[PDB]
């Protein structure tokens, strides 16, 4: 509701807003924390050194 | 219809990977890209040259990318219209 | 991964901040200046270099790609133009809002009616919230009438658009232009706003931002010979509003004429922006009905924020009738042939599987196996329908076909409603002709489902992550002990249980 | 300031099937599009094929970052995680 | 003015790349689009310290594309003007109009209408030069100048000298 | 910390029967004969009679049997149940190991006392279900297992094994090590949404439903009326 | 970091060795040094700097540099404009740099004197 008076005050004291809830992170399409999101996958440097030469 | 119910069944099979596939694939899902500095809609790219150009920073150092509905896309292009600029930000300022 | 590769760096957004356009920084996203009056160039076809339909912006149509990013249409988001007005007009949002910062201040040398040494100024600042503190200097400003100059503060009054003094003047856009340029940074920062950012000239419309005709909805409902938007209706009056106030400022003129046809130009772009206005008709069509303002397309339920969005081909879904087949293993779904055509699968192409590939895609999509879509890197979609030289198609490495659904192939299958997990499982696909989803008896009690007709429905992951997903956590063998009582849920049922004893 | 010594992880060393179904679709994704691979092909073509082949010899190039409710992490190589 | 700063930068790197080129291939990258290059931020990174040994650390896969994302801190050196700074400037160019001299990097334009005077420029001269009494101003010449601003040209970011300041010149 | 789908209904033998019985099925004297393991079973019967050490021993594992008794009966079971879902099926491990070994034939074990109490004892200690050596991780891993250290107690005492069971050396150590491995396989993955999980399995059998029952006595109990009926 | 002349020459002299021995692979003067770089734009910004650096020589020991380090190490904004920029008396001294007015230790005397006594006088 009130979006052209939200767009209103806005401009008038340059509204900021947090992100803090979850809409925000559903709307941008981020890996949930759960399941098979709830770790991060890192590229394995020293593996790859002790790969042969050709990889 | 993937409704709710689908949504919570793949919540307990835990597979996120999917669920982020239908918020997005099954949605209206699309690539923008943005300027880490002015945050406005002034982004050149060119994939095969690989470059980057915000011609509202002059820069063509740091250029982000995001991923977001293409409706909520029409309602910043015509809020640039309105001549009031969202800036977007990927850093909080607290 | 749909889209084509891009090295920018994939992050989310945190904080969002709205501003104001500056004149400086709407010219630096424009693409290009434009001035051309009409949108036809000579009415000897192609867009006008200058017109409302300048191909710079980024156009709608298919077989033309945007100049400016040099993005296909399924990619290219638009670009923006800008019309420079000579002479500066107000902002029909910001009118009220105008002759407010006008009685806050004093207009003859900028400063503020009071100074800091009322602790109230003083708390007023010290708030964190800018709301508040406009509020709070708007209601300790307005009983104070000496400004921080020996000057008497003249009452700014909104007659119709216009704006009058009383000390008399009328007030004009160039003078009040001016009187914000005069702004200090501290009086910008007492005032609520931003130096650096939201700062208080921005009110002073000098430049109007022409969108792209992505944004308005130019519907072709007849080939070539069609009309066009309100919107461009409106910006037309509005030009053509800004070209007659241009012409009458070097030639001789009355100066009350001149400043009746410059608020004509501030009642047009106010009808463009702003519908109901509040003691003022607003826009109406040749039809009778009201012209639809940008304002009310994100307000209302014909607005786009509650939601109103259309044109999209996705076809990654299937439901129908089932039945049983006692020669299917646990985890085989039947698949009728024409089902299997409809949905698609795309797979990039390697070393391993190029021969196969480049069979299907000799196939055609109107024989099984076969593919109905081939993208390209940069993400050309060549339809094989279209394309009679399928023969004579080569394909490299990382293109991307879209194949059809083939044996072995998981998918998600389900019933309404899902009460419970193991009501959604991956299966396997197997393709077999007739109009029926067949399924094994076994999986039909966990389901709850019978064949007096009840219908199913089935999906198709469409990247690598989901397939590995479904493939290893929604698989039917890992669904047979249930985690609600520690017990098995599917059995021998029916024929083979009565046969079996 | 966050990372947990390697002496010092308390996290279970067997592999969960949710980080063995993200490392599968991972290493399968990346050998769609032309990674090198680790180990041979015999006459394979599936790329989740051969992510699981990768797998069973130990022989995926990934680390895992388990996050801890804190907001510390624990890395673990792909190598030295048990296999079922 | 030369500073040694700490730097931070943001790398994507393709699947197709996951071979034996880890570290230096990065390291190369970086230093193609580092060294070299100025910033508004910290000036000129004209080279970096210690560069076969910088830490490239852990690539982060991103999910549902593959790209790795990698941090890359090291510590490098930069060169930066500041408002009001003294320098001795090498003049390289001398025009009707002012004169042209490289300090570091760069090149800082400094006009005629600041150049007090008693210094009277001479184009018919060999060689075109602003001379006077015991006073001579030529290419390949030291000149002290305090500089008044700085331009951030992001690219090439340039600044402006001048004279017209008590005891400015050659000591 | 185990999952809800590895875990089968099994049951603790020290909580039913008699003193008499309890004592008859495990305890264990090295000084009369009739109180002694069978000499057909070991083949070092005549070297066991008057073995201190392995008195000791025994008696010992006969004090915890007894403790764990006194705690299953007293605290947690007062009613006497002793069935119960629990991980890991003992029974159906035995007789793998008898199958696949040859248990039968009634040829005398070459398993020694000591090393069935210290391969048991070190069994219970390598239950790991959480992980550290924090004094408060330890007491939670030791409180965490106490019924599945109980249960595999009473099933793997000396009597039993040797009269009943009859492995040999290779045959309990397989058993130990296929009981580590399958406690170790059914524990909770991290991660897990078992939220969504209970909630389905609490709602799905209220589907298939003098004081107030069924469907309004839930709705009572999930609202919390102020005032039942 | 504030950075002297000094000290500046001597990372970009040991960076150029260190680089010419780890990235060339079997690789003195300014010039062609500058010229072992690669990049139209990176070869100019390098033989700009060098140039610049070459022609503003002043200090080109090592021992030397330790031994002034080991006499100062005073604002380091200070120590870095006493080694940039020359001296003669407190006058100008001053007047370039203003800061040395308020410090109630002058000790310029002294400080001018190993400054323009350790290497060779200017
Ligand atoms: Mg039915
Ligand atoms: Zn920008
Ligand atoms: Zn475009
Ligand atoms: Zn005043």
């Amino acid at each position: 509701e009130e979006t052209v008076e939200i767009l209103f005050e806005a401009g008038a004291a340059a509204e900021l807003d947090d992100c803090r809830g979850v809409s925000e992170n559903v709307m941008l399409g981020q890996l949930a924390p759960m399941g098979t999101g709830a770790f991060d996958v890192m590229i394995d440097e020293k593996l790859l050194t002790s790969l042969p030469a050709d990889y | 219809r993937f409704g709710e119910m689908e949504r919570d069944c793949m919540i307990a099979h835990g597979a996120a990977g999917f669920l982020k596939e239908r918020l997005m694939e099954a949605s209206d899902a699309f690539r923008v890209h943005v300027c880490g500095i002015c945050g406005l809609m002034s982004v050149i790219a060119n994939l095969k040259k690989n470059q980057f150009e915000c011609r509202s920073c002059k820069n063509k150092t740091n250029i982000y990318q995001l991923h977001i509905p293409y409706a909520a896309k029409l309602l910043f292009q015509e809020l640039m219209a309105m001549n009031i600029a969202p800036r977007l930000y990927t850093e909080r300022s607290g | 991964s749909q889209f084509p590769y891009s090295s920018a760096p994939l992050r989310s957004v945190k904080e969002v901040q709205f501003g104001l356009l500056s004149p400086e920084e709407i010219r630096a996203i424009s693409v290009v200046k434009i001035e051309y009056p009409e949108i036809m160039d000579e009415s000897r076809q192609r867009p006008r270099e200058g017109g409302l339909n300048d191909p710079k912006l980024g156009s709608i149509d298919r077989n033309f790609k945007c100049q400016t990013c040099g993005e296909g249409m399924a990619e290219c988001p638009g670009h923006f133009g800008h019309m420079e007005l000579a002479k500066p007009v107000f902002h029909i949002g910001f009118i009220p809002k105008i002759k407010k910062v006008c009685e806050c201040i004093c207009m003859n040398c900028g400063k503020l009616l009071l100074d800091e040494t009322n602790p109230t100024m003083a708390q007023a600042i010290r708030i964190r919230d800018p709301k508040k503190r406009f509020n709070a200097v708007w209601q300790l400003c307005k009983t104070k009438m000496v400004c921080e100059c020996g000057n008497t503060q003249p009452v700014v009054r909104k007659d119709g658009m216009k704006l009058w003094g009383t000390w008399r003047k009328l007030l004009t856009p160039g003078e009040i232009l001016n009187v914000f340029k005069h702004i200090s940074p501290e009086d910008c920062f007492r005032l609520g706003f931003n130096e650096d950012y939201a700062r208080p000239e921005w009110m002073i419309i000098t430049v109007l931002p022409v969108p792209p005709p992505q944004v308005r909805p130019s519907i072709a409902m007849d080939e070539t010979t069609q009309g066009q938007d309100d919107l461009t209706h409106k910006l037309s009056d509005i030009l053509k509003a800004n070209i007659n106030v241009q012409k009458l400022e070097m030639d001789g003129s009355p100066q009350h004429i001149i400043n009746e046809v410059e608020q004509l130009l501030q009642f047009h772009v106010a009808t463009y922006m702003d519908n109901d206005i509040a003691g003022q008709p607003q826009a109406l069509q040749k039809s009778g009905r009201p012209v639809k303002a940008i304002r009310a397309r994100l307000k209302g339920k014909e607005g786009r924020l509650r939601g109103n969005l259309m044109g999209k081909r996705v076809d990654f879904s299937a439901r129908t009738v089932i039945s049983g087949d006692p020669n299917l293993e646990l985890d085989q779904v039947g698949v009728p042939i024409s089902i299997a055509k409809t949905l698609s699968y795309p797979e990039t192409v390697t070393q391993y599987n190029i021969h196969r590939l480049t069979e299907y895609v000799r196939n055609g999509p109107n024989e099984h196996p076969g593919a109905k879509y081939v993208i390209r890197d940069n993400g050309d979609r060549i339809d094989l329908r279209y394309h009679k030289r399928a023969g004579d198609i080569v394909l490299q490495y990382g293109w991307k076909v879209e194949r059809h659904l083939m044996d072995d192939d998981p998918v998600l299958f389900n019933r309404q409603p899902s009460l419970h997990k193991m009501s959604m499982m991956a299966h396997r696909v197997k393709v077999m002709p007739y109009s029926t989803f067949r399924l094994n008896l076994s999986v039909t009690s966990p389901y709850n489902a019978d064949f007096d007709g009840d219908e199913m429905n089935l999906h198709v992951p469409q990247s690598e992550e989901t397939r590995a997903e479904l493939s290893q956590l929604c698989a039917v063998p890992l669904q047979i002990v249930s985690p609600q009582s520690n017990k098995p849920v599917m059995g021998i049922v029916q024929d083979t249980l009565c046969g079996v004893r | 300031e966050l990372a947990i010594l390697k002496e010092e992880r308390t996290t279970t060393p067997y592999l969960t099937k949710y980080e063995r179904a993200r490392i599968l679709g991972t290493r399968a994704l990346q050998i769609s599009m032309n990674a090198p691979v680790l180990v041979d092909i015999e006459g394979e073509t599936d790329p989740l094929q051969i992510a699981m082949k990768e797998l069973s010899q130990r022989k995926i190039p990934l680390v895992i970052r388990r996050y801890l409710p804190d907001g510390s992490y624990e890395d673990w190589g792909c190598d030295e995680l048990i296999v079922d | 003015m030369f500073f040694l700063k700490d730097l931070s930068l943001i790398l994507t790197l393709h699947p197709s790349y996951f071979g034996p080129q880890m570290n230096q291939y990065l390291r190369e990258k970086l230093l193609t689009d580092v060294e070299g290059t100025c910033t508004g931020q910290f000036g000129y990174i004209v080279t970096v310290l210690d560069g076969m040994n910088i830490d490239v650390g852990k690539g982060r896969i991103i999910p549902g594309s593959g790209s790795a994302e990698f941090e890359v801190k090291y510590r490098a050196v930069v060169w930066k003007p500041f408002k009001g700074e003294v320098v001795d400037a090498i003049v390289s160019n001398v025009s009707p109009i002012g004169f042209f001299a490289d300090v570091g990097p760069l090149n800082v334009f400094v006009s005629t209408r600041l150049i007090p005077d008693n210094l009277v420029y001479n184009p018919s001269n060999s060689p075109p030069a602003y001379m006077s009494n015991d006073e001579l101003i030529t290419k390949g010449s030291k000149v002290r100048l305090k500089v008044v601003g700085t331009r951030t040209d992001v690219n090439e970011i340039y600044a402006i000298g001048s004279i017209k300041e008590d005891f400015l010149g050659a000591i | 910390g185990l999952d809800g789908t590895q875990v089968e209904r099994q049951t603790i033998d020290t909580i039913p029967g008699s003193d008499k019985a309890f004592h008859k099925r495990y305890y264990v004297d090295l000084m009369d004969e009739k109180n002694s393991i069978k000499p057909d079973v070991i083949e070092y019967a005549a070297d066991i009679l008057g073995d201190v050490e392995l008195q000791k021993e025994l008696n010992s594992e006969y004090e915890q049997l007894v403790s764990d008794r006194k705690f299953l009966r007293e605290i947690v079971f007062v009613n006497g149940d002793h069935n119960w879902p629990l991980p890991v099926n003992l029974r159906r491990i035995i007789q793998n190991a008898q199958q696949i070994f040859h248990l039968d034939r009634a040829k005398a074990s070459d398993l020694t006392i000591p090393e069935i109490i210290h391969g048991v004892r070190d069994l219970c200690k390598k239950l790991f279900v959480l992980r550290g050596e924090n004094e408060l991780i330890k007491e939670a891993q030791q409180n965490a297992t106490s019924l599945f250290q109980c249960l595999v107690r009473a099933r793997l005492a000396t009597r039993r094994i040797l009269e009943e069971f009859r492995l040999n050396r290779d045959a309990f150590e397989w058993v130990l090590g296929t009981i580590e491995a399958q406690f170790q396989r059914s524990l909770v993955h991290p991660g897990e949404m078992v939220g969504v999980i209970a909630a389905q399995s609490i709602g799905e059998p209220a589907t298939q439903m003098n004081v107030t029952l069924g469907v309004p006595r839930l709705k009572e109990i999930l609202n919390v009326a102020k005032n039942i009926k | 970091i504030a950075l002297s002349l000094s000290e500046s020459r001597l990372l970009i002299r040991e960076a150029l060795k260190a680089r010419s021995r780890a990235r060339n692979g079997g690789v003195i003067d300014d010039d062609e040094l500058a010229k072992v770089t690669s990049g139209a734009v990176a070869n100019g910004v390098v033989k700009k700097t060098l140039d610049y650096l070459n022609t503003f020589a002043r200090f080109k020991d090592e021992e030397t540099c330790t031994a002034v380090d080991q006499l100062l190490h005073l604002h380091p904004f200070e120590i870095a404009q006493l080694s940039s920029l020359g001296c003669e008396d407190v006058d100008e001294a001053i007047t370039l740099i203003p800061s040395l007015a308020a410090k109630k230790e002058v000790n310029l005397q002294r400080i001018l004197d190993e400054l323009n006594r350790l290497e060779d006088p200017y």
